[PDB]
């Protein structure tokens, strides 16, 4: 539903162009979905790469996602959120083993006490 | 108490103990079958090779002797427990196979199911199929009355289906799941057929020549499935006072087959748990998951 | 350039113009430095919270969920926070809960749960409202999000008290039989 | 039934991919 890939556009015009997609704290997740890994059997490369980042609590691939042909889906649970975001940040639209690689954030799958904790820690560090 | 297993390169799908107690069964998807002491020190006696998809299911024979393992490879293999040499493998599915039960107390029959949607029945002495039900929707479960009359597929259909060996026929439907079946067993005295099932709903039936035609014997709660969508098998306890069935939850839940009431909740899973199976003689719970490590709880 | 000068840039290319599309874009990029903490008081000398709450009053669906968006980030600090609240854009949030779209639906309910006060200092505003009316269809709804925020509302906003009698008042207007305005929950 | 179908293909769909060749334990590279 929320995981369509955005297209891009003065306004101070950076470097790199941005879809128009606000980001909500609840938008926001430390479940991240990757789409568009090539079907060549990379599945552990991937989840070192983004074990580099922070800490994976869980990875799976999910194969009943609707994806385009010879390419693949998977789920990341970081640690902490600020993990997740930095991973967000640095991996998405980078090049990997031949293709583009999109990362967009999965709040679908955390649970409430997952959502409490999540506001409680935006709360935290706003204040501060 | 408690042993920890360790050894296993990737999930383990199923385990088993030996008909005498004496050892224990495991394999999965790192397609390695390890047999194991279940006294001493608990330790590693042989490997099994020689299946090239990941094992779906294991089962022993009555004696003990046969070990009858379902692969992904689309072929069942029979295995000597003795010396570890392979002995003969089932020809003739398509696609992957979910499971495989071999009948008891008669001559030497096996029964297959998989993605084909067809239910085979075997005789080890052929190397060719001898009976076929056509499913079309994909069979995950199956297992043979006492009788060795009757074979019970559980499949995608969300109904629990009787087949009449002599007749070819549709003799029985079970309503009463209200999603995919993933996971059958009888009980010990031919009385009972366990289910598991995407619903999360453990659901006991009765089958018997004399029915009363709505056999949702007993419904027991607990038991969790998810996105992983991992077949999940559960088992009588030998004497047929309990009820075990994994979960997707981390947790091992144990039921006492009449009150309905939970007896154990067992964390000590990282990740989603395949199968529980009792020990023969002693209440022994030999717990396997997806997080690669065996426990061999006491009770 | 300068950040502050930036932001006042931003807000003279907003208010100047009129294309919805490139009121899009500026409502995109100030709901995206509200997420910014140091941006707040940047924020706070433009009167854009202002600008935020005047633009919900807006009637293009997807402006109206941007600024919804840039409100749930941006309330949580406590200056602010009381800076909104003394608006009177509550109702405005209110207002938001028969929006159509689910995000709108969802930053509203975060804002909510953001203006809660310790010292019981907002909550009875709520009972007053019907939004908890709303909120029971809301829990039990197909999205799972949706159901994680209503539960979660309801802890941070309700009572067990509280929450019996919506759930009865919840329940007699399924039932179609009338209560007493007068009639009041008794502490035991 | 209809619904049966679909979920039929998706499952089988899954099976096709996650107990790939591709992914089998030991795959050599060459
Ligand atoms: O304002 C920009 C960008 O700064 C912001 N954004 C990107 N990543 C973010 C994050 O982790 N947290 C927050 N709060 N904001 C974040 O979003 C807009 C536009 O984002 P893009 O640079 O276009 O990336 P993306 O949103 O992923 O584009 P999309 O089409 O959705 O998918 C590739």
């Amino acid at each position: 539903s929320l995981f369509d890939h955005h297209v891009q556009r003065k306004y101070r015009e950076g470097r790199r162009p941005r879809a128009v997609k606000v980001y909500t704290i609840n938008l926001e997740s430390q479940y991240l979905l990757i789409q568009g890994v090539p079907a060549v059997g990379v599945m552990k490369e991937l989840v070192e790469r983004f074990a580099l980042y922070g800490a994976i609590e869980q990875y799976n691939a999910l194969d009943e996602y609707p994806a385009e042909d010879f390419t693949e889906v998977y789920l990341i649970k970081f640690m902490n959120l600020q993990s997740a975001r930095t991973a967000k940040r640095k991996m998405d639209e980078q090049s990997f083993f031949g293709g583009l690689l999109h990362v967009c954030y999965a709040p679908e799958f955390e649970t409430v006490e997952e959502t409490r904790k999540k506001l409680q820690m935006r709360k935290a560090y706003v204040v501060k | 108490p408690i042993m920890l297993l360790s050894g296993h390169e990737g999930e383990v799908y199923c385990c088993k103990f030996h008909p005498n107690g004496s050892t224990l069964a495991s394999a999965g998807f790192d397609r390695l079958i390890l047999l194991w002491n279940v006294y001493g020190d608990c330790d590693n006696y042989a490997t099994l090779k020689g299946h090239s998809g990941a094992v779906m299911e294991l089962h022993y024979n009555t004696d003990g002797s046969m070990l009858f393992s379902a692969s992904t490879d689309k072929t069942v293999a029979v295995w000597d427990s003795e010396t570890g040499e392979r002995v003969k493998r089932l020809k003739g599915h398509t696609s992957f196979v979910n499971s495989c039960y071999p009948a008891r107390r008669g001559p030497q029959l096996v029964c297959t199911g998989s993605d084909d949607g067809t239910v085979k029945l075997w005789d080890i002495r052929k190397k060719a199929a001898i009976q076929t039900f056509q499913n079309t929707y994909q069979v995950l479960a199956v297992t043979f009355n006492d009788t060795s009359d009757q074979i019970i597929s559980g499949g995608i259909d969300n109904d629990i289906k009787v087949w009449d060996l002599r007749q070819n026929k549709l003799t029985y439907t079970m309503r009463g799941h209200a999603d995919s079946v993933t996971g059958l067993s009888l009980s010990s005295e031919g009385s009972y057929l366990l289910s598991n099932a995407m619903d999360n709903t453990v659901r006991v039936w009765d089958v018997r020549p004399f029915a009363p035609k709505e056999r949702c014997v007993k419904i027991f709660q607990g038991n969790v499935h998810n996105f992983e969508k991992n077949l999940l098998r559960c088992s009588w306890s030998p004497d047929g006072s309990k009820i075990a069935a994994g979960s997707a939850d981390r947790f091992v839940y144990v039921w006492d087959t009449t009150s309905r009431r939970i007896l154990y909740k067992l964390p000590g899973h990282a990740g989603s748990i395949n199968e529980v199976a009792f020990h023969p003689d002693e209440p022994i719970i030999i717990s396997a998951s997806s997080d690669k490590r065996l426990y061999m709880g006491e009770i | 350039v300068g950040r502050l000068g930036y932001l006042q840039a931003l807000v003279t290319e907003f208010q100047e113009t009129q294309s919805q599309d490139a009121k899009e874009q500026v409502l995109a990029n100030l709901a995206n430095f509200a997420y910014d903490p140091s941006n707040y008081e940047y924020l706070r000398q433009l009167q854009v919270l202002d600008l935020f709450l005047d633009s919900l009053s807006e009637e293009n669906e997807t402006l109206v969920e941007f600024a919804i968006g840039g409100l749930c980030n941006l309330c949580p600090d406590r200056a602010n926070k009381e800076h909104i609240l003394h608006a009177g854009g509550v109702p405005l949030i209110i207002n938001c809960l028969s929006s159509p779209n689910e995000e709108t639906v969802l930053s509203a309910i975060t804002t909510l749960m953001h203006l809660s006060p310790p010292g019981r200092s907002f909550l009875p505003e709520l009972t007053a409202t019907p939004v908890v009316q709303c909120m029971l269809r809301f829990s039990l709804s197909a999205s799972a999000r949706l159901r994680n925020l209503a539960q979660i509302f309801l802890e941070d906003f309700c009572s067990p008290r509280q929450v019996a009698e919506a759930r009865s008042r919840q329940a007699h207007s399924a039932l179609g039989i009338p209560l007493p305005r007068s009639v009041a929950p008794r502490q035991r | 039934e209809e619904k049966l179908q679909e979920k039929a293909r998706k499952w089988q769909q899954l099976q096709a991919k996650r107990y790939a060749e591709k992914r089998k334990f030991g795959f050599v590279d060459a």
